[PDB]
């Protein structure tokens, strides 16, 4: 009956697909997560050290986050790209605290390693979690003080939310020049609308990061320059801007078009037709006044030389993102039609002056008191140094783009997570059930953002934990750890404040990036 | 890494599968193999040569099986065969089935093994006294009884058109054995085969039969009453544990001492003639010189021979092994001898010697088998083995237990009984075990060819009304009783199949994961 | 729990493997100790089950002894040896907790890796464990208790059927609790002026697979393995007061001393010298034989020429057998032990008093194996188990399984002080040590109070094990050692509980006396001390070096 | 899950010597019959589906 010979088994998932079930497969998962905990542990507190990573193609990149060290490793295995994901989550929606995340998801794994070696299934492990992040985000709502109770100033609410996010980088030495930068940034917005598109960093290699300025203007850097440059005057007094979407060129990028003439005599008007066509467009332009032109494509040369006599600065091939980020501060928007160009649509300001930084000559903006837009040079030595102040900005902007919206004064560097920690183990005491030893756990887990705040700094753990828990027995808040003064005490007093959606997306994306792998007791991966 | 160990390692539930799975496998093999209508396996050695047979004992010997759980399986063949010999192929179908019937959970309920195990502690000792209440005995006096016993091996092998003189075979052979309590061994019973000749020609015959003609042209090979010694030094000139080393001085002294080599050969037959044996046989190699001078007296001389002959000579002419020539006396010389015979035959020569049949030392008796040809030889020599162990077991324990498949299936109704009674978290392995033991009659209809679910339904109905004599008929495939079907198997038959297989699948229950290729 | 591997600093160069330091170095010890661990952790316990082996011949090994288990895995990691050297010194010192030791150990390296981590110094971490573990002690001496007031034998037959736990013959407990008892008591000698000591192995073990487990039969007396040499000898010997004689001494055809170099001149005397050197033999088999000895006993094996006379008087011959073997037949049945025949005077002779006395010497066959059963005994008694299983692999299995049962009754009757088993212990310090270190506090009560939740793993795997639920088992050990610790010793009640817990069969609260589960106190001491030394050992260590082989 | 165990019940009547060829018609039979009965257990009958 059989075909012929032997007929081996059939193997029901496809050869080399690697799958194991049980208890041993979470435990590997759990272990994927801590591995790569172990990596962002130091760089947690202001005393956290840099990471230095080096990719298959030799590109050096620094960044003292967790959230741009897992973009540069690839990662493989499923749970660990689970702290991937909430690193990035919380960098979009947030860009505050995207290191401290990952250590609260991976020590909550850590303290369900016990538990998941007694007869308790994970299922009942998540109930707690899920149980208890419900009541940590209501503490959260009920420590934070209005700081209109106070009347106190807007601008200086502002400033010390944004000296906080300057810990752990660079700037914490310098943040005294910084820090005035980017709040001025942020105040330049609108309130309603907050763009992290507009305050875009341009890199320039070279210079010395005090030697930075901030002007409402903006900068488009340069492309070619073509025949005429140079000769034109780079510093302007009352200048009128004025952008153009058309392409200025002589039969360049516009389709092919053949053309037939059957006499001689024709064939000299459609020569000087061609020079006709152009000049109109360019005279156009000098009846509005316009001494800055800007576009997006290409300029052609005719065009430049025509500008050349009248001094009016011409420069093209600018990118639509910086395009756009001009069309704001100049007013009225481009006119892509010379002939439709009315003067309501030029701009205007102050002062304008190009500046050559770095071997790079740069058209700087000046003078625009109603300008809704910013810009930022960077510099420094190392061309690294630049990436990381870059984000080191960019995490310090969303630290007052977020203050705006909502202000609630939360309290940070450890005070936050040991005053809730107390009121959840007080809580526990009455389940009396399966739930009080992983609320306990839950309580302990939340201890790991001040662990590593006394472990960088050299002093010991171990007694700043037992000086907390008796003076958090007595009622308090804000109380945590100083590094300035070397002794624990009142964060309020010492003025470092955090906003309250660091704290609220941390709680939550932990418990969900922990609940989602202790639900999974097996992996299969094929190919 | 880390030592010799992970590669894959497999845990959980599935280990225990992986157990189930393959040792199932084993009994499907010889699924086929049990029942009167039973097939034949052949195997394949790595030797060369064949094996072709029925029996589970002999085709799971030779089949090789790699795997830590179905090897376990493989070593309970020996484990029928040493103690009993007979139903090798019944423990392991048996065994198999328990292992699958009665632990099929832990796939679902998830039931620990250990409280498995002691509901089958509890079942093994029930299903004992159901099978005392069942059996009969029967009078180990009675030859027409001990016939129809040793034919219920008989039924199920290819000997069952001879088994009417197969029976006169094995009754004889026993019996001779037998000393008198009543313990007997195979050790002394011959294998011994003929090839070619007819079956009904095979007789039992008392004495030793040697393969080796005698030495000399003027050695009688027709004595009417011979007298055989046994000597286990060599008739040759024994060289010594140390050198000689003679220092020859002068030339006569060469000649002497190849003259004394003469003469202390002829020194010890002397001493042999002194008993006039007619009959001598030398455990090793004997020298040309010795035997004249022990043709001269009348003794004969034979090639050398093995160990294992010499015990059974010695008991069949009463004879006492003698090394030491020098203290041979009458008293150990064999007596009672027959005949003393050489039959030519194209392979080898043979030597007949006949006892003279008339308290002492067992008899030693040699079984003659003329088949058709050197592998049916083999056959049917497992198949004496099979069958005289039978014998083995009545007069020891004279207690006889109903065959046929009533057993298994009378232990099955009894278990079913006591499973509602019970209740408790052991009622699902203990009523699993009822499940696995009507799997052997089972059998007997798959390989008849029948329903076996309207034979097993009425069967369960007829044991509890009609008696527990009641089974399966193996050629008819009906239901019929074993009191009419006048075949019966002892006791130990049934009670090595229900132990050792409940005692094997506890040890597989306790498996929790399994390493492979760790060192040697 | 290691990724990126090292790098390898050129700065620093040393012939070899890389040189590892840092916290690599604990991660890969904690992580080398959890795959021996996880091994034994699913065989402790009566709800545990035990692994296979394969030895890459096709043969396997079932065992539940971690000793056995883990002597088959040769660890290459250094630290790795550290437990393995463990179990083999476990169960060759107590005999018992051997599974127990490994699981001990390994949670004392989980805990105290964790605490280097949170910058506490381990000879604190370790100073910790060695105070903790001093005051432990002492609490094992409160709760010991002596046997009083019991019936029998019941005493050490409830002990006995601790070990026999976890094991194929634990559900035959029952009937191999009165052979295990018996079989150390009657090899009961005398030494040190007065003290009682028992032999290890003294009682034989015998394999023959076939019947029941439950069948198998108690010896009263020594049973040694071996072949008859003679078919044609007695198996059997009717009448009491049987002559057994032990002897080193083979009967066989011997070649003269090398240093001798036999040089004749004479054809004639190669009749005699010849003839001699069988006849050398002769003369002291022919004393023996005189004085009646039924059976004789002799360590080498014999040849052919002498087993005639033992057929004509109807003596018993014997070949090779196990020289410890040979001991203790001649001490118990009154036989001395002869290694070279000789007297004090220059001429040869024997004595009356070198043979043995009994009641009777028989050789029964048990499946197709022989072997000599000696029962009756004079001078000493003596015992034997026969083991019978389904398979040889079964029977590998109950020998570890009787030899540990024995090595825990011989511990039971050097101390009559015994504690209650079923990890009653290891919730009761559990306790006593949280409340400890409380009064010293400062920075050693972490390093203890992580000591007393480390003896926590052996009570929670047990419960792993039996598909049932820890934490509710787990939290009433908890309930009942806690609240009676600080009672006053009177007005009772009180401390009536705490002494019992963690039944797994029902999984419910039930007093261990009148289960009968109990241990020796001297399983309990000296299992922490060595699990000690093998967590000191393995956390001292900052840097492991690595040298490549030549 | 319903259709794994089906074929995991039918391992007994297999291996009581059952063919297949009735197994079909005794599931076939049977589901006939429990889709009858599932009518008369509804107490949850609502005509909203609205609000």
């Amino acid at each position: 009956m059989n075909f012929g010979s032997q007929t081996p088994t059939i193997v029901v998932l496809k050869e080399g697909t690697d799958a194991s079930q049980g208890k041993g497969q979470i435990i590997s998962n759990i272990n994927a997560c801590v591995a790569v905990q172990e990596a962002l542990k130091p760089t947690l507190g202001p005393l956290g050290s840099d990471i230095l990573i080096v990719t298959s193609n030799q590109k050096t990149t620094i960044s003292n986050d967790g959230a741009t060290i897992l973009k540069l490793l690839d990662v493989v295995h499923p749970a660990a790209k689970t702290l991937v994901d909430i690193s990035r989550a919380q960098d979009a929606e947030v860009g505050d605290g995207t290191t401290s995340v990952t250590i609260l998801a991976g020590e909550l794994m850590k303290e369900a390693k016990p538990f998941l070696e007694e007869g308790i299934s994970s299922h009942l492990i998540m109930k707690g979690y899920r149980k208890a992040v419900s009541l940590a985000v209501e503490k959260i709502n009920e420590l934070a003080v209005d700081i209109t109770s106070e009347k106190s100033s807007g601008r200086e609410l502002l400033e010390r939310c944004a000296r906080t996010a300057m810990s752990s980088k660079l700037i914490h030495n310098n943040a005294d020049f910084f820090v005035k930068m980017c709040v001025d940034a942020v105040l330049s917005l609108d309130r309603n609308d907050l763009d992290d598109k507009l305050i875009g960093i341009k890199k320039i290699p070279g210079g010395a990061m005090e030697e930075s300025l901030f002007i409402n203007g903006v900068a488009f850097k340069k492309t070619f320059s073509y025949a005429g440059f140079e000769q034109q005057p780079k510093k302007f007094n009352n200048p009128k801007i004025l952008s153009l979407n058309v392409e200025l060129e002589l039969k360049a990028e516009k389709d092919n078009a053949e053309v037939r003439v059957e006499h001689v005599e024709d064939y000299q008007a459609i020569v000087d037709a061609e020079w006709q066509l152009i000049f109109e467009k360019l005279r156009q332009v000098e009846e509005t006044g316009a001494n800055i032109v800007l576009s997006k494509l290409p300029i052609g040369d005719l065009a430049t030389q025509f500008f050349a006599d009248r001094n009016i600065f011409c420069a093209g091939r600018v990118s639509a993102d910086d395009m756009n980020r001009v069309i704001q501060a100049v007013g009225g928007s481009i006119q892509s039609t010379t002939s439709d160009i009315k003067p309501e649509h030029l701009g205007t300001c102050a002062l304008f002056e190009e500046m050559q930084i770095g071997s790079e000559r740069y058209n700087l903006f000046q003078g625009c008191p109603q300008a809704k837009t910013c810009t930022l040079l960077l510099r420094g030595g190392a061309e690294q140094v630049i990436a990381e102040v870059e984000r080191s900005l960019h995490d310090a902007i969303m630290i007052v783009k977020r203050a705006l919206q909502n202000k609630l004064i939360v309290a940070g560097g450890g005070a936050t997570e040991m005053e809730v920690s107390k009121c959840l183990r007080d809580y526990s005491k009455t389940i009396a059930g399966k739930q009080q030893m992983i609320i306990n756990a839950f309580a302990k887990a939340l201890e790991v953002i001040p662990r590593q705040l006394c472990e960088n700094a050299g002093f010991d753990a171990i007694e700043i934990l037992n000086k907390l828990r008796l003076a958090h027995s007595k009622g308090e808040k804000w109380y945590g750890v100083v590094f300035e003064t070397e002794n624990i005490g009142d964060n309020f007093a010492k003025f470092v404040w955090e906003p309250a959606l660091v704290k609220i997306n941390a709680l939550n994306s932990a418990t969900e990036a922990t609940n989602l792998i202790l639900s999974v007791d097996e992996t299969i991966t094929n190919k | 890494v880390f030592m010799n160990a992970s590669q894959e390692r497999t845990t959980g539930r599935q280990a225990q599968i992986s157990n189930i799975t393959a040792a199932k496998a084993v009994a499907d093999v010889i699924r086929t193999c049990l029942g009167p209508k039973a097939m034949l396996k052949m195997l394949l050695d790595p030797m060369g040569g064949l094996v072709l047979t029925n029996d589970g004992h002999a085709i799971l010997r030779e089949i090789d099986v790699a795997h830590p759980a179905a090897k376990s399986m493989l070593e309970l063949s020996r484990t029928q065969d040493e103690e009993v010999g007979d139903g090798t192929t019944t423990v392991i179908i048996l065994a198999g089935e328990i292992l699958a019937q009665c632990a099929p959970y832990l796939i679902e309920k998830n039931i620990h093994p250990v409280i498995i195990i002691q509901a089958l502690k509890k079942a093994l000792t029930d299903a004992l006294e159901v099978i005392k209440q069942v059996s009969k005995p029967v009078d180990v006096e009675n030859d027409a009884a001990m016939k129809k016993l040793i034919q219920a091996s008989i039924g199920t092998k290819y000997v069952i058109h001879w088994s009417e003189k197969m029976c006169e075979l094995a009754l004889d052979a026993v019996k001779t054995v037998r000393k008198d309590f009543e313990i007997d061994i195979k050790r002394y019973v011959r294998v011994e085969k003929i090839p070619g000749g007819d079956v009904l020609d095979s007789r039992v015959l008392k004495g030793v039969l040697l393969n080796k003609d005698v030495v000399h042209p003027k050695m009688s090979r027709h004595i009417e009453n011979p007298r055989v010694v046994l000597l286990d030094c060599p008739l040759e000139y024994k060289k010594g544990e140390s050198q000689t080393n003679i220092e020859i001085e002068k030339e006569e002294d060469w000649n002497r001492i190849l003259q004394i080599e003469e003469e202390q050969v002829q020194l010890m037959c002397e001493q042999i003639l002194a008993v006039r044996p007619t009959l001598v046989i030398t455990e090793k190699g004997v020298s040309d010189l010795a035997q004249h001078y022990l043709l001269k007296g009348g003794c004969s001389v034979l090639r050398r021979v093995k160990k294992s002959d010499n015990n059974r000579i010695a008991r069949v002419t009463g004879a006492t092994i003698v090394n030491r020539v020098e203290d041979l006396k009458e008293s150990d010389v064999g007596t009672n001898c027959g005949l003393f015979k050489v039959e030519m035959i194209g392979d080898e020569y043979f030597s007949f010697l006949d006892n003279c049949k008339e308290s002492g030392l067992q008899k030693a008796c040699t079984i003659m088998l003329r088949g058709g040809s050197k592998d049916i030889l083999n056959e049917i020599d497992r198949n004496l083995q099979d069958a005289m162990a039978v014998a083995r077991n009545v007069m020891l324990s004279p207690s006889l237990s109903p065959g046929g498949g009533a057993t298994e299936m009378a232990v099955s109704v009894k278990l079913a009984e006591k499973a509602k009674q019970l209740e408790g978290i052991q009622q699902w392995p203990y009523q699993a075990v009822a499940d696995a033991m009507e799997c052997i009659p089972r059998t007997l209809i798959q390989n008849a060819g029948g329903d076996p679910i309207r034979l097993l339904s009425q069967l369960r109905a007829k044991h509890a009304q009609g008696n527990f004599t009641t089974g399966i008929d193996g050629d008819k495939g009906k239901i019929v009783d074993m009191v009419s079907y006048g075949i019966w198997e002892p006791e130990v038959i049934k009670q090595q199949s229900v132990k050792t297989a409940i005692e094997s699948a506890c040890l597989l229950l306790r498996v929790d994961d399994i390493v492979s290729g760790v060192r040697k | 729990m290691s990724q990126l591997f090292n790098n390898s600093r050129s700065d620093t160069l040393f012939l070899g493997g890389e040189k590892i330091s840092g916290d690599d170095i604990r991660n890969q010890n904690v992580l080398a100790t959890m795959a021996v661990a996880n091994v034994v952790k699913s065989s402790l316990g009566p709800v545990g089950l035990d692994k296979m082996l394969v030895d890459d011949i096709g043969d396997f090994t079932v065992t539940n002894d971690g000793a056995t288990i883990l002597s088959l895995l040769d660890v290459q990691h250094p630290a790795g040896k550290i437990l393995v050297e463990l179990a083999q010194q476990q169960d060759r010192e107590i005999g018992d907790g051997t599974t127990s030791v490994v699981i001990i150990a390994s949670e004392l390296l989980k805990r105290a890796n964790e605490l280097v981590k949170n910058k506490i110094h381990p000879t604190t971490i370790i100073t910790g464990f060695r105070v903790a573990l001093r005051e432990a002690i002492r609490f094992i001496n409160e709760v010991l208790s002596t046997s009083v007031d019991t019936l029998g034998k019941e005493t050490l037959i409830n002990i006995a059927k601790t070990s026999m736990s976890s094991k194929i013959i634990g559900a035959d407990s029952d009937f191999f609790s009165n052979m295990v008892v018996d079989a150390l008591l009657a090899v009961k000698t005398q030494n040190s002026k007065g003290e009682i000591k028992y032999p290890v192995k003294a009682v034989n073990v015998l394999k023959a697979h076939g019947k029941s487990a439950t069948e198998s039969l108690l010896v009263p007396g020594y049973a040694l393995n071996c072949t008859v040499a003679s078919q044609a000898m007695p198996k059997r010997i009717a009448g009491g007061n049987v002559k057994i004689a032990c002897l080193d001494l083979n009967l066989q055809k011997a070649r003269m001393a090398m240093g001798v170099q036999i040089n004749i001149d004479d054809p004639e005397q190669l009749e005699q010298i010849r003839k001699r050197e069988a006849g050398i033999v002769l003369e002291r088999v022919k004393k023996i034989i005189d004085a009646g000895a039924q059976v004789v006993l002799t360590t080498k094996g014999i040849d052919d020429l002498c087993l005639k006379e033992f057929v004509e008087a109807k003596i018993m011959g014997v070949r090779r057998c196990k020289k410890e073997d040979l001991r203790r037949i001649a001490r118990a049945t009154g036989a001395t032990l002869v290694s070279s025949m000789s007297n004090l005077e220059g001429e040869e002779t024997f004595e009356s008093s070198y043979l043995g006395l009994c009641d009777e010497v028989v050789q029964a066959k048990f499946s197709d194996d022989e072997c000599i059963l000696i029962k009756g005994t004079s001078k000493h008694s003596s015992s034997s188990i026969i083991l019978r299983g389904a398979n040889d692999y079964s029977l590998d299995e109950m020998e570890r399984s009787l030899h540990d049962s024995l090595s825990v009754v011989k511990r039971t009757l050097e101390s009559g002080n015994v504690v209650p088993g079923g990890g009653c212990v290891e919730a009761a310090l559990n306790i006593y040590l949280d409340n400890f270190a409380t009064t010293v506090g400062s920075r050693e009560q972490l390093a203890i109070a992580e000591f007393a939740a480390a003896l926590l793993i052996i009570p929670k795997t047990l419960a792993v094990n039996a598909a049932k639920d820890s934490s509710e088992l787990v939290a009433k050990l908890r309930s009942y050692h806690a609240a009676s610790q600080m009672a006053k010793p009177e007005d009772v009640k009180r401390r009536s509980y705490r002494n019992y817990g963690l039944d797994l069969i029902r999984g419910k609260i039930v007093d261990e006396i009148h289960a009968g589960v109990l241990e020796p106190t001297i399983s309990k001491v000296k299992s922490l001390k060595s699990a000690l030394e093998a967590c000191v050992a393995i956390l001292r260590i900052d840097t492991m070096i690595t040298v490549d082989p030549e | 899950i319903l259709a794994g165990e089906l074929l995991n019940v039918s391992e007994k009547l297999i291996s009581m010597g059952l063919s297949a060829v009735e197994i079909i018609q005794g599931y076939n039979m049977a589901r006939k019959f429990t889709l009858k009965e599932l009518d008369e257990m509804v107490v949850g009958e609502i005509t909203d589906k609205n609000d």
